[PDB]
Formats: C-alpha cells, sequence, structure tokens
RNA sequence: GCUGACGACCAUAGCACGAUGGCACCACCUGAUCCCUUCCCGAACUCAGAAGUGAAACAUCGUCGCGCCAAUGGUAGUGUGGUUUCGACCAUGUGAGAGUAGGUCAUCGUCAGCU
RNA sequence: CGCUCAACGGAUAAAAGGUACUCUGGGGAUAACAGGCUGAUACCGCCCAAGAGUUCAUAUCGACGGCGGUGUUUGGCACCUCGAUGUCGGCUCAUCUCAUCCUAGGGCUGAAGCAGGUCCUAAGGGUAUGGCUGUUCGCCAUUUAAAGAGGUACGCGAGCUGGGUUUAGAACGUCGUGAGACAGUUCGGUCCCUAUCUACCGUGGGCGUUGGAAAUUUGAGAGGAUCUGCUCCUAGUACG
RNA sequence: CCUCCUAAAGAGUAACGGAGGAGUACGAAGGUGCGCUCAGAACGGUCGGAAAUCGUUCAUAGAGUAUAAAGGCAAAAGCG
RNA sequence: CGAAAGCUAUUUAGGUAGCGCCUCGGACGAAUACCAUUGGGGGUAGAGCACUGUUUCGGCUAGGGGGUCAUACCGACUAACCGAUGCAAACUCCGAAUACCGAUGAGUAAUAUCCGGGAGACACACGGCGGGUGCUAACGUCCGUCGUGGAGAGGGAAACAACCCAGACCGCCAGCUAAGGCCCCAAAUUCCUAGUUAAGUGGGAAACGAGGUGGGAAGGCAUAGACAGCUAGGAGGUUGGCUUAGAAGCAGCCAUCCUUUAAAGAAAGCGUAAUAGCUCACUAGUCGAGUCGGCCUGCGCGGAAGAUGUAACGG
C-alpha cells in the first residue's frame, strides 16, 4: 500500500425514506381528511380549509378543489380547500 | 546525500562533512509538497504483509526488491532536484547493487558503503561516521580529477608554476584555479608597486613570511578557488601551479 | 503551491468540467492576459511553475495577476490497493479550466517582453493557449 | 468610423437556431433599443463590425446605422464576444436623442 | 376634501430626505382618588380627565439618492430525431440567470365621523 | 412489567477453537500461475528552458513544469480455465524485436592525435569462463571486439533435472492454556504416458507432366553462409 | 434508528461513497390565559477590563429553539 | 401467449418467502394509453454571490510587523469596510426543459382494474444519457434512465450476443425499399457538377515545430523607385553611469542623452579574459514592379520504436 495514506473512514450510515412533499396538487378534488402535504416545518400553510397535524401535516378540513397561494405579508405559500 | 539501503525500509541523511545537516524526517518540511513517498520509506509491498496475490513460489522477490529500490530512487531523485548535492549509497552489497540497477541518475553516486552496521535504529550520526573513509575516498578522487585540468591548462599555455609567475598573475586578477601543494610554504621580499617576488634568505628582512599566503588571499580576493593538492599528487619540486584567464 | 487556507469539507466529488468560460474570459486586471482554448484541470504545480516562469522575465518591473486559484482537492488511490475500502486521500488541488478563462494578466510591461513572457508560461501548462489584449468591450 | 451599415433581422431570423445559422453567413445580430419607441432588430457583417471595433474611439461617439433606408443615430452599449475565439457575437445599441 | 376602524394586496406598496395638518379625529398631554398595573418603576398596562402642543409619533404630499420591479435582443441549458473528433453540432420545440433600456414614492373594498 | 434478543424480522433457555492427518459435494458465480482489458505506476521518447558547464541554456547534463509511445515494472479488474492451463531456477534447443553491446557508415563535439561523448543509419553476423548463493539477479576474479535490452504461457518438465517454493516426519526461535501456527529457519522427502492429427527432420511408394524410354540439364525459386583479434609496414610519419 | 449530500426540480433509488447524531430528557421543559422580544455594534457610566450590571441609538433574527442536522418558527414553535 | 435476473426479509448473499413481472379462467367496460388545451408544486441543468465558505487585486484604515535619547506617561515616523474579480455535492438572491400529479376534449387502440388456478424469476450483460467510486482507466464497479441481448433469426459493421437497419406462419427462379453500398473479388455509377489533397493522407496517435497548399477579412510599403541582392558608409562625446579581476554596444542593474548628419541603437547578433575584429539595425547609390508581415478557415507534413509474416483500407 505503497505512500500508506489510505485507511479507513467509516461514514457508510444512513436513514431511511420519509417520503414527504406534496400529495395532492393545485386544482384537485379533495375529501375531508385527506392529506395535502407531508413536510418538515411549515414550508406550506395552512390555508381556509386546511387543517395542520403535528407532523406539520396539511389535510383538508373539508370537500372541495385543493389550491395552492403565495399570500401574506410574509410571502408564505398557503394551500386552500376551496369550496368548489 | 546518505541514502540508507534496507529490504526492509528506506532512510535520507543529507550531510556536511563530519555531521549531520538534517535526518528528512516526518516534520523536515522539504517533504512537504512530495509526489512520491517520503522518507522514511517503509517497505510496505504486497508481499511483505502477504496480501495481493503471486505467493512465495513464483520467486518475485527479487524483482520486488528492485521495484522498491526504484520507487526509494523516485523519492530520492524528487528531494535531489531541489538541491542537486551528491549522493552515498549505504546499504548491503545486493541492496546498493539493486539501487544502481534501477537509479534514474546513477552520475550523481560518488561512493557506495556497504560495511555499515546497525542500518534501521542506528543514529543518523552513526551512519555519517561509516562513510567518513568513504567521503575521503571521494575527496581524493577529486584531486586526482584536478591533474588533468592542469595538464588542459598547460597544454593550453594558460598556466603559470613560477613563484614570481603566480604572484603576479594572481594579483592583477588572472588567477581562475590556484593549486598548492599541502603545506608549502615560502617566504619571499615582495612589494607589489613593481610586482617583483624575489626569493628571501633568512625571513628576517622585512620580507612577507607567506609569500604563498599571499597568493591565496590575492586569488580568492579576485574570485578564484584554491585548491590544495596533497603531497603524492602533487610534485614536491614544482609546489604551486596556477590556472591562468588567459 | 496555492490551495485554501480551511475548506468546509476535505473530499469533493468528480463532478463534470462542461461549458464555456463566460465569466473570467475578458482581461479584468492586467493589460495583457493569457487565455485558454482548451478545457482541463490546472494544478498548483502548474501554478507555481507558470507563475516562477513569468516572474524571471518581467523583474521586478510589471505586475502578475493569476485568475486561477485551485480550490478542488483530487483524491488519489495509492498503488497495491484495491477498489473501495472508502475513497481515497487528497493529494492536489485543481482549479477546473474551461475555454475562454485568462490563466494570467500581465501589466506595466513592453508588450514584447510580455508576450515573451506569457509564451514561457503556456510551456509549462497543459492547454492550448492565445494571446489577448485588453479591450473596451 | 462612426457609421456603419446593417441589415433588418425578421421574426423568423430570431431565436437560437436562427441566429447561430445566421452567424454562418457572417452576420452579427444586433438590437438598437432606447428612445422613445420600440426596439428594432438588425444585423451587421462580422467584417465590418469587426472593423468598427478596433478603433477605440467607436465605444464612445454617437454612431450612425443605416438599415437601406431608415437611419438612426446610435451608442454601442453592449458587446458580448465569443468567450474562447473572441469575435463579437451580438452588439447593444442605444437610440440617442 | 380629510380623519379613524377593519380588510384586499404584500416593496412598482419599502427606505431615506423635505414640506403640510390640529375645526372633528388621532397623537402626545394632566393627574394617580378609583378599577387595574410594576420580579422596582402610572415606562408599558389601567382609570379619571381636557391646561398645553402638533415637538415627537401618525397621516398626507413631493423626489429617483437607495432599495424594489423590469423588458427587447442575445447567450447558457434542454425534450425529441440525427451526427460527432465526446468538446460539441444539425433539425425541430422550448428557453433562463446575469446584465442593459426602462418603470416605481402603489392600488382597491366596507363602515363611521368632520367638510 | 421482565431483552445491547445491538448479528437490532429476534434459529436454542443454554456454545469456543485446530487440521500440513484430513475427507465429501460444488464453483472459473471466487482467489494464487499464465492469457485478456487498462495503463495509475514503471520504462523509453519528445516540448519549454532556470541553471550547471571558468565564458556559454541547448559539446554534455536538464531544475520547475507539459505532451506522448510501449506493454515493460509495481498495480487495478475478475473476462477464460477449479469434471486440473504444473511453480522458480538450471540443462538442452531455440525463434523474433530493435529502444544497438561489438563490428559497419555518418553529423555535431568543450573533435589536435590516441582515445572518447552524444545523436542519426544499421538486426548481417557475433555477443565468455569461473567463485558465492536453489537462485533469476547481484557482488567479485580473470578475460573479450563486445560480454546488449527485451518478447516468445516471466519460450522450452507428454525434452531432461528437481536445488528453492509447497503435503505427510523431526527440531529451534516465536505466538498460543491447547490442539496447532509462522512470505521464520533447519535436516528429510515417488517428476507417469509405446505419438493419432497438426508441425518439423529425414526417406520412400503412386499418379501426373498430350506415345514411351535412357541420360544430361536450364533455373521460377528455397536454404546455408555472413563474426572478429593481433603483429608488421606506411610511420614513430601526420598531429602534438 | 435519525439528519444532509450522492438522488438526475414529485416519491423512491446503490456502493467497505462523503459528512454528522441516536439507544435520551422533562409533572414542567406538558395544557391554557395573559404578557414580552433576540445576537451584536457604538456612546455615557464606581470598582469594571475586550466582555458582568445600568442607560441611550441602530438592529427580520446575523440570537434562541433540552438534544445532531435539515426544514421551520412574529399569530412567534423563542422568553416570562 | 410469454417473463425475470427487481424491492422487502432472511444464520441471508448461488436457498427461500410476500410484492413486482408471465399464463389461464371469471367479473367489469373505457374508468386505460397516446395527443391538444389547461390547473399545480418543485430547486435539478444553467446561472449567481444575497447566505455558508473559499479566492485574487486595489483603496482604506483601530490590531500587528521595524528604527535615537527614551518604564519619560511606552513617543516621533515607516482583521474588517468599500470597489473590481473568480469558485463550491453536503452554498442559493434565482431558475428551466423534461418528468410527475390532476382537468377537459377528439380520434385511434386486442386498454385499465378486481377476483381466483398455475408458474417461473429474485448470477444479468452491453450501447447511450445523468452521476458516485476509480485515473471523466478498465469488456471495472455501484445507482437512475432508455435501447438491444437474454429469450431474436434476416441485411450492414471483413470476421463481431449487447452497435445501425429491421421483428422470421409456410411456399415462389416476382417487385419496391431500410441501414449500408455501386472499379474487381462481389449485386449495383470507372455517374454528373464545383472544388480540396500529393501525404497512399484517406487507411491509428498528442504537446509542440515548419517558408506545404487553397481560401477569407483586413492592413504596412511602392516609379517622391517598394522587398531581396550588390556597392559605400554604419560615426563623434563615450570605455554612458554602476558593478566587477575584467564589464569598453553586446555578464548583470539604472537612464535612452546629445552632436556631424542622407544614416548610424548609450546597440539586434557573432567574437574577446577585457579590448580588438566581423556583421546587423539605419542611410545613400545600382537595377527596375509589385511587395512585406501578422490574423482566421480547409486539407496536408514531422513528432511516430516491438517482438511467428506483409499485418493500423478485409484483399
Amino acid at each position: 500500500a505503497h505512500k500508506k495514506a489510505a485507511g479507513s473512514s467509516r461514514n457508510g450510515r444512513d436513514s431511511n425514506p420519509k417520503m414527504l412533499g406534496v400529495k395532492i396538487f393545485g386544482g384537485q378534488a379533495i375529501v375531508a381528511g385527506n392529506i395535502i402535504v407531508r413536510q418538515r416545518g411549515t414550508e406550506f400553510h395552512a390555508g381556509a380549509g386546511v387543517g395542520m397535524g403535528r407532523d406539520h401535516t396539511l389535510f383538508a378540513l373539508n370537500d372541495g378543489v385543493v389550491k395552492f397561494a403565495t399570500k401574506g405579508k410574509f410571502n408564505r405559500r398557503y394551500v386552500m380547500v376551496e369550496e368548489a | 546525500y546518505t541514502v540508507v539501503l534496507t529490504r526492509d525500509k528506506a532512510r535520507l541523511i543529507e550531510a556536511a562533512n563530519d555531521r549531520v545537516v538534517a535526518e528528512f524526517d516526518t516534520d523536515n518540511a522539504k517533504q512537504n509538497n512530495m509526489e512520491g513517498i517520503p522518507f522514511p520509506i517503509d517497505n510496505n509491498g504486497l508481499y511483505t504483509t502477504g496480501d495481493g496475490g503471486s505467493d512465495r513460489s513464483a520467486n518475485n522477490e527479487n524483482s520486488y526488491l528492485k521495484e522498491f529500490f526504484n520507487q526509494v530512487d523516485k523519492s530520492v531523485q524528487e528531494l535531489w532536484g531541489e538541491h542537486k548535492m551528491p549522493l552515498v549509497i549505504v546499504g548491503d552489497v545486493r541492496n546498493i547493487s539493486y539501487y544502481k540497477e534501477v537509479c534514474d541518475r546513477p552520475e550523481n553516486i560518488i561512493a557506495t558503503v556497504s560495511n555499515l552496521t546497525e542500518l534501521e535504529d542506528g543514529n543518523a550520526q552513526r551512519i555519517i561516521d561509516g562513510v567518513q573513509d568513504a567521503v575521503e575516498g571521494y575527496r581524493t578522487s577529486l584531486h586526482e580529477a584536478a591533474l588533468g585540468e592542469i595538464d588542459k591548462a598547460r597544454g593550453a599555455n594558460a598556466l603559470s608554476t613560477d613563484l614570481q609567475d603566480v604572484y603576479r598573475a594572481a594579483f592583477q586578477g588572472a588567477g581562475e584555479t590556484l593549486y598548492v601543494r599541502r603545506g608549502y610554504i615560502q617566504a619571499a621580499k615582495v612589494d607589489e608597486d613593481a610586482q617583483t617576488l624575489t626569493m628571501a634568505d633568512a625571513a628576517a628582512d622585512g620580507v612577507t613570511d607567506d609569500a604563498v599566503g599571499l597568493i591565496i588571499e590575492h586569488v580568492i580576493n579576485n574570485g578564484g578557488k584554491a585548491v590544495f593538492m596533497p603531497q603524492e599528487m602533487m610534485s614536491a619540486d614544482q609546489p604551486i601551479a596556477l590556472v591562468t584567464r588567459y | 503551491m496555492l490551495q485554501p487556507k480551511r475548506t468546509k469539507f476535505r473530499k469533493m466529488h468528480k463532478g463534470r468540467n462542461t461549458g464555456l468560460a463566460h465569466r473570467g474570459s475578458t482581461v479584468a486586471f492586467g493589460q495583457f492576459g493569457l487565455k485558454s482554448l482548451t478545457r482541463g484541470r490546472m494544478t498548483a504545480r502548474q501554478i507555481e511553475a507558470a507563475r516562477r516562469t513569468i516572474t524571471r522575465k518581467i523583474k521586478r518591473g510589471g505586475k502578475i495577476w493569476i485568475r486561477v486559484f485551485p480550490d478542488k482537492p483530487i483524491s488519489n488511490k495509492p498503488l497495491e490497493v484495491r477498489m473501495g475500502k472508502g475513497k481515497g486521500p487528497v493529494e492536489y488541488w485543481v482549479c477546473e479550466i474551461k475555454p475562454g478563462k485568462m490563466l494570467y494578466e500581465l501589466e506595466g510591461i513592453s508588450e514584447e517582453l510580455a508576450r515573451e513572457a506569457l509564451t514561457l508560461a503556456a510551456a509549462k501548462l497543459p492547454f492550448k493557449t492565445t494571446i489577448v489584449k485588453r479591450t473596451i468591450m | 468610423h462612426f457609421a456603419l451599415n446593417a441589415v433588418d433581422r425578421s421574426a423568423e431570423l430570431q431565436g437560437k437556431g436562427a441566429s447561430r445559422r445566421l452567424r454562418k453567413q457572417n452576420l452579427v445580430p444586433a438590437i438598437i433599443y432606447g428612445g422613445n419607441e420600440e426596439p428594432a432588430s438588425i444585423s451587421i457583417k462580422i467584417n465590418e463590425l469587426v472593423k468598427a471595433l478596433e478603433f477605440e474611439a467607436f465605444f464612445s461617439h454617437i454612431l450612425t446605422i443605416t438599415v437601406d433606408g431608415v437611419e438612426e443615430q446610435a451608442v454601442i452599449k453592449a458587446l458580448q464576444r465569443h468567450p474562447a475565439k473572441g469575435f463579437p457575437m451580438h452588439a447593444d445599441f442605444q437610440r440617442i436623442v
């Protein structure tokens, strides 16, 4: 192993996937209880008709059509369920 | 340079005469930006540890040693190109012979020393001590090689050997190299106004005690070299010889 | 031997040097540059070999700019080492060069001695270079 | 020195493929914007533009572009050249008023 | 015409600088008995009020100094088919980011009050 | 409620080793030899020119760097072979390459001559015997015009050998409680095959060659061979 | 087992690939109601300074979030 | 009719099991696919420094690097922040194309889905594309994605599972084409037009070198005699100063001055130890018509050495 410069560097572990992201995209029909976004933190915020879980999960409080918009003074990404 | 060769390792010692200047450790800092293996170089080839392939029955031990010394010579050359000193090779007979087979610049080798002891645990000074006979043999060879320079000067009519001639030539800056027999002292009546070096009688009349030391000083002053040639290479009757610049 | 003083991470992914040098492709500091016509890796030993050569030609009469810094560590596996067992140690630092990038610029020196010095620098470089004058636009 | 000739560049001579195919005919795309009206797209011959670019006063004086008829007083605002080859690839001219 | 409340929108709305406003409204403001306050403090909160003042704050107006927004053109990338010296190129369809010309001292809704 | 059941879908409540005394079933799915791919490394060459060369980069050498060629070292891979492709060295017998060791022809030279140094051309021949060690090698002795570098399954064990490596015995040092182990050492230790085909070396039979026969022959072509020392004279002249 | 990248802008995605953490803690560090806003820099001030505590001016988080990292956090998820 | 060499788990890694993929039957019937228009979220390619770092140059300074008397209070004087400029998998002020998830709508289609009987497979390989690893090495390895092979014949690539064209039900002494080709081996042009090459380049190989050859944009000079040749001169302060043994145009460092001039460098080379000496630049003369040097583009040249035999167009 001339120059002898190699050697073990133990960093060969990782965690399992979490399957996060948008589950139902804009303009889709949705029923109450359907999960819309699984996320870490509030990447998207719960608008009218959308609830927020302890996991930060966004779900439909009532049936309708899911809609995405950037609203508010913070330019936050909101998800709403419009009664349509 | 002292290259210390074994079948197990290689060391590199840089030395000035009887003392060691450095040992080329891993904290030497002339080794910082190296692309070869730095000294001390462990022989960690595949066969030494048992991994890889080619088990003992193939009898590739000689070729493994030859390639290991080739890598050692690569490191030696990469350090030599930056400071270009001559090198002495120290090791077993077969080790230094394998090294001479493989060396990329074998004209920079001055001597090999095969009877040196304690090549792995030994002190750097200890090895330098054991190379002294070879270092003096090389210094003697470097004086035997000056005989041909003296003959070249003589044949080109650029060699002055009379004491007065050498004084004049060294004083007016014409002396390129001075060759003085060991221990040669001469007293003479010197006056540089007329540049007349007449022989002294008793060295008690106002003469210069070391008329040849004055020559040596003038030749060194005018950017020349002085070579002090031993008594058995230089003639007793012609004890001085100056290679002139014209 | 240029090298970053400290890095965020020891090792790097190989990457893919592609595209043209749309930035760092004009003579910006000196009055006279040497840009590249080919791509490749410019190691830190070629930086100091081309930089030492230009310094000896300008002889404390000009100013040299080095528009190329090696900040990408290249690992190398030693001999007698199988594949795997990790990622090899870092041995040198290259800078990624694209066609268009200047490598050196000069200023304050006869245009003949500047051409004669950038010509001598290209000899130590792995690139097909060319000689370019600083312009307005 | 400060007068150059140009040809109108139609909407079928615009875009990535058309500009690449137009440069193969030794023509340089260019746009004339500014003033108080919409920008006009023109095309300059490479050899005339290269010659005009050598004059160092070309960049700091009022230029004249005669597009086979209608004539415009312009100033060169931007000039993108080839990163490696160095030849001009597009010229920005600002209409002066 | 202006003021206040609550919204839409979330910098072309912001920042900065200057000017205007006290009849209403607002704000400072007076006082600390009372309700209620302070790990101390009537600062904030709370109350009882109208001597003073638009000083601050606030609102409105003005501007391009900053910030913000932002083309046209070109370039980079790229789906598909083909070619290639493997860098890229051609056909077709897309097409940025940066930068430039330029724009910007917002724009509306409900209700109440003075005019 | 009781798990480092942490080998974390947890085999049992409960568990280490050695084998060169070994054995069976399999694998070229997977190592050791050789081939193949690759060429990092190695070797060789070229580019630049800091310098060394008393002066002078380029007679000679080429720092820092750059670009290739070869398959040639040390490697990487696991593609072929595990219903077997015998390991190193020696002997015998070779065949090829040229990056030429000698001899041959040259240019430059820091080439006076004699001797060299480099580089070009050149593969026709030639290119030792020994001491030591199993050695290839290497050191050494004495020669030689010279004692070339390589490929050929690191050419060649159905051609020989069997010194080393690498079975079973035994011992030392060392490691192990031990059975045992050691690219540590030491003493000892079965090398089969009557050649079918190809190839090659020789030597015949058959038929053909425009009727047959006895002789003599031409030569399309093929092979062999190709080395070199020393002495004298020119002339102790040229040169010095 | 968790976090980032590899991972090719949905998910997922391997290597003896590159980097780090976990095998807990807390009856308040949970719930609710109410209230609050940080890090720094400069100026002034006894000990006292570069920095303790106090006062002033800027100060969308350059802080904090029990615990790595990522994503979040003003209606604060931060602090009483 | 027709796979798989995948995911998960496993004392598992060449075994096996669930799911994925195949077949058979049943149910269901457009719920499926392609395309057009349209609703979405993204942080990749690219890009860029606004964050985290890294990086170069300049300006600018509290801290630092140094020098008389001077514990004389330590006195006189010599990192940042701004502006240009790059880079990053674990950076992002930005940001596609595709891909994915939906909606609506035509046309075309032996669809999609569910339930049950029977499996096989869980050693994959190469060629692209995007990467990690390796050396942007490997007929290497590990992922993603597509095509082919596997399990696929036919034509082309000389021969050549994986490349290109193309999917063999059988038969025909019929025709048209694809990739590839048309001088002969060997079917089809010694076909036509305009050029390039002189290297058998074509029909291996780079940095680098050269006055090959063709073309294109510009230029400088020229019958006020251009380029080359030949003739004559090429000088005086002065051996510029310094340094150096010597430095006299020509080791090296600092200027590039003046004079007779038609012209002549405080010199572009050779030479000398230093001088000397020979050239050159430059000018005048002679002759007489075009000429000189850079840039870009095409095709060539050298660089180019191996082992059984030409042996690097199949011939």
